[PDB]
């Protein structure tokens, strides 16, 4: 009914028939200015670069558990191919300054149960825990290509060897994912929506990110019901994402990266 | 602090491996004994490491209303009533669903609304109440809150038997905490 | 700003080079004679030549599986630090571990700046003295031997990351992932006889980002 | 939708969310005015007694017939131990002046089928029907632990041995249960709701009731269509009340009954 | 409150442990390193870690049968509480009991907050002083051996009692009988070296419900 919701961004646009409202992380929207700390006039309003940008981002199956979860580094999910002309934009420019509207998808039926947790986190860890090798440019920005358990991280994760692990209880990279709720979020039940909608502006340490040495912003879906269904119901249940770069603002042109 | 505190949070139910789960489960019966019990205490393992717990550890005293909330995540095919109360201290825990249903509840019906908002009552003989204690006393323990099933959870053909629930809490709209303090350090692990 | 307007341990300091003399990098049994200011993890990290900001805590002894640590911190702020970035002012509180008259000269080096170890300039005079950077000398039984005093927010960071950085620090992204660039209030060097532990006190405190706490063993 | 309704009483809630509204018989409410046949100020607004009580009543299976009913003979199904501080408190006074607010519960499913009658009813016999001996005090005003099947009600049950009966066509106790629609009543329709709210006022011969004598009034559950059902469904279905003694007013304060 | 506005001999602290070092519950000849801050008598009571009320005095000799007594209070407030419920804030005065300069630390704890008897977090540090709690630190010979300062009521009762509870304090009435639960006005832990005599003066003094005096042996 009033939770039909179109979204038009460019020559894109979102639907869903289930929403549950937008999100505004600390109700607040990335206004576009320009950054202070720049004297060159920055390139913006990019029509072809303020739009949605959907990939696909994993399958839910009955193996995972309550905070397991994929990441999605920003704005290094879309500095590739797929990231159009945000992406080809970005990559020519030293800084680049932006917020994020996103939608999740996720549909399974009245008779599947399970949740799911979408929220954006700013300096959320994104480097890789299946190894004590030290992060590098090239695997510290990556979207998570497998769901990631959650007990690794409580306390955090050195990049270590794992017999010196033992006289480190605690590391920076620490997520009490327990309260994983008090980040801009929104919960995809299943009997509920099919999508979220979140929105958040643009933090950093700075006024313009040096974005090739930082992912200042990680979109996150944790379950936290896990997925449930019967002998006969569907059982290719997916994950999708739409993420817009809000009216992101670029600084030092330059030749592009590699 | 306090918009933390009531930023409804999981809370930590025993699986039948004795493993923590977010959730409790519910099928087509009506046990004569509560699906979960929770003592209304901050000091809870039950909610240990939910963000109340987690910033109510680092303060003396609380005062106000709880938010224990409950989804079902069940199937859209399956119905049920659930019978969520809140029991005062004085008289031991209830021991059925004649005591429960005798001391502050409220019925909660499944359909198109997923879940219930349920509230424990800040009753007190004293204006403020301890956050944590050695031993349970008259200004730390307040109770439990059980949920029965007061009809059992019915569904058609082709739907899994169990349902599972999640339970989060948080402080209500009137919560309060107060008195900065370290709490009783701990090795992670 | 009340809840962290307040002083609490965070650091330990010991010197055993009299006050006229050039100050040296040293460590002994864990404990330089410098320090670097950050509620974080610091210690002397791969060899580096004072202090740096870890990523991770560990036991001082190789064998007890308890503490100390060997890392210097804030123990309440780590525990408790429920945001992702922090600004404030701190008020460092210095107070020698014995009743021995103090005789100490401490210098304070503002985030990022020179360290500059050089030798003394003149004789028989304390070398963190010969400096424009802001220094503390104290002396004498008239003293109470312990120093405090407030310095501003000096990194070139607008705030600050209370747990985690998700980066490099340089652009060959060879540094510790994690660490983020001049995240601290400076450093202090002191020379002069004794151990001296350090409080930090967050003046005006003001947080950003609501995240986890460090999690707590199930009962 | 405009079904989910809330009813407070005391530290007591009722929640539904299928009601069809309450139906208050003869349109009237117990004020809870005091008996004026009564010199003793009566003892009154009684919190701790002015609340839901509730109780299982019974299990509905297929074998249930059309008019096979349950009686809950009032006050009495509440003056035992389980009738809290309104109990413990009629129990210690001689008279009892009262109104009832009802709502008796019982939840199946869309793909079930039957109805049930649930009505109020004053001077309705409450005497046990599966014997020819005379009602006692302690077999009187008891609630069924049984359904009561229709037949031996529609000209009476006469207390009089078999042989007898056969001379006696009819008994003062009788009940055309075709009628009992005419009683202040609501229909608990399975595929329509799953709660039935009901309230009716005090009446009685006399100002104000010698309870231990009498029992007024009666709830009563009958079916109207036998429940139905296809394998697979849920087969345990039963039946609850939440019962409210409204604005009790007792006189008389003597030593307990026992 | 003119009456008891004055300072009055009430308690007796030891230590023998340094201020640098972990802070250790210790008894020796009747005196432990920590105080319960209330002017009944108090005592370590069945081995309790800190010292608790008492509900009764005891010699410190088992032969003499005269005092001293191994039992702390406020003597005067003992002979003379004609009242049964009180309410104040309480000045304490802490003074060493010899010349040697002193250098001490101690930690003041609210009634019934968390006594965090904790190691070291830092090598070298007093550990009493490793917390947010109202703590003092006095050393040098600039000092003159003394330490003074008024706390507030911090008992969640509304009124102490001054002599007597007929009651316990738990749910199970398995405590002492006659002991209120949080009767106090928190404690004081103390290290360093040195014996320190201690003194209570009762801040805006109330009194409820007059009772008996302690009875005086006839002449």
């Amino acid at each position: 009914s009033d939770r039909v919701s179109s979204d038009t961004a460019g020559n894109t646009a979102t639907n869903t028939q289930s929403t549950v409202g937008r999100l505004f992380g600390f109700g607040q929207r990335h206004k576009g200015k320009h950054p202070a700390s720049c004297a060159d006039t920055a390139t913006d309003k990019v029509l072809a670069a303020e739009r949605y940008y959907t990939i696909k981002l994993a399958s839910w199956t009955k193996t995972q558990e309550s905070f397991d979860h994929i990441r999605v580094p920003l704005p290094h999910a879309l500095a590739g191919e797929n990231g159009g002309v945000f992406s080809s934009t970005l990559r020519r420019h030293y800084l680049c300054k932006c917020g994020w509207r996103i939608q999740v998808q996720c549909n399974a039926s009245q008779f599947h149960a399970g949740s799911l947790l979408v929220f954006m986190a700013p300096e959320f860890d994104t480097s890789n825990h299946s190894t004590e090798v030290e992060p590098r440019a090239d695997t510290a920005f990556k979207v998570d290509a497998n769901w990631q358990k959650h007990a690794q991280i409580l306390t955090g994760h050195a990049y270590v060897n794992t017999t010196t692990k033992v006289n480190v209880p605690l590391a920076l990279n620490h997520q009490n994912f327990w309260q994983w709720t008090t980040y801009p979020h929104q919960i995809l039940n299943l009997r509920t929506n099919t999508t979220c909608d979140l929105e958040v502006p643009y933090v950093n340490v700075c006024p313009t990110s040096s974005w090739t040495q930082h992912a200042n912003w990680t979109l996150v879906i944790a379950v936290l019901t896990p997925l449930q269904y019967s002998q006969g119901s569907a059982t290719t249940i997916e994950i999708t994402a739409s993420i817009q770069p809000v009216k992101p603002v670029f600084n030092g042109l330059r030749h592009t990266v590699v | 602090l306090l918009s933390l505190c009531k930023i409804p949070t999981f809370l930590g139910n025993l699986d039948s491996n004795k493993k923590r789960i977010p959730y409790f489960s519910a099928t087509n019966s009506t046990p004569a004994t509560p699906l979960v019990t929770y003592q209304v205490t901050l000091s809870c393992s039950c909610m240990a490491n939910s963000m109340l717990a987690a910033v109510a550890r680092n303060f003396n005293q609380y005062r106000g209303s709880l938010n224990y909330l409950f989804v079902f995540t069940g199937s859209a095919m399956t119905k049920g009533k659930f019978l969520i109360s809140y029991t005062p201290p004085g008289a031991g825990e209830p021991k059925t669903l004649d005591q429960a249903m005798q001391a502050t509840y409220a019925i909660w019906d499944l359909g198109l609304n997923s879940s219930y908002n349920f509230t424990v009552p800040f009753i007190s003989p004293t204006h403020y109440r301890q956050t944590s204690y050695n031993t349970p006393t008259i200004t730390s323990v307040d109770g439990w809150l059980t949920v029965w099933q007061l009809t059992p959870l019915t569904y058609p053909l082709g739907v899994p038997n169990d349902s599972h629930i999640l339970t989060l809490v948080s402080g209500g709209d009137d919560f309060t905490l107060r008195m900065p303090v370290t709490f009783t350090k701990y090795v992670p692990q | 700003s009340f809840f962290y307007d307040r002083s609490t341990l965070s650091s330990v300091l010991q010197s055993t080079s009299d006050v006229s003399s050039k100050f040296t990098p040293s460590t002994a049994k864990n404990l330089q004679n410098s320090i670097l200011l950050t509620p974080l993890p610091s210690d002397i990290v791969n060899n580096s030549v004072l202090p740096e900001q870890e990523r991770w805590i560990s036991f001082a002894s190789p064998t007890t599986q308890k503490p100390p640590y060997k890392t210097k911190q804030d123990w309440n702020f780590i525990m408790f630090s429920p945001f992702t970035y922090y600004k404030c002012d701190l008020e460092v509180t210095l107070s020698k571990n014995d009743r021995e008259t103090i005789s100490s000269v401490v210098r304070y080096v503002p985030c990022g700046a020179p360290s500059d170890l050089s030798d003394q300039t003149m004789p028989q005079t304390p070398s963190l003295a010969d400096t424009r950077d802001p220094h503390m000398w104290v002396v004498g039984q008239g003293t109470t031997n312990q120093i405090s005093f407030v310095i501003p927010y000096t990194s070139p960071l607008s705030v600050l990351p209370s747990v985690w950085f998700n980066g490099f620090s340089n652009f060959d992204n060879s540094s510790r992932f994690g660490v983020a660039p001049n995240a601290d209030f400076g450093r202090l060097l002191l020379q002069g006889q004794g151990t001296f532990s350090v409080h930090y006190r967050y003046k005006k405190m003001r947080v950003f980002c609501p995240r986890p706490t460090v999690f707590i063993p199930w009962p």
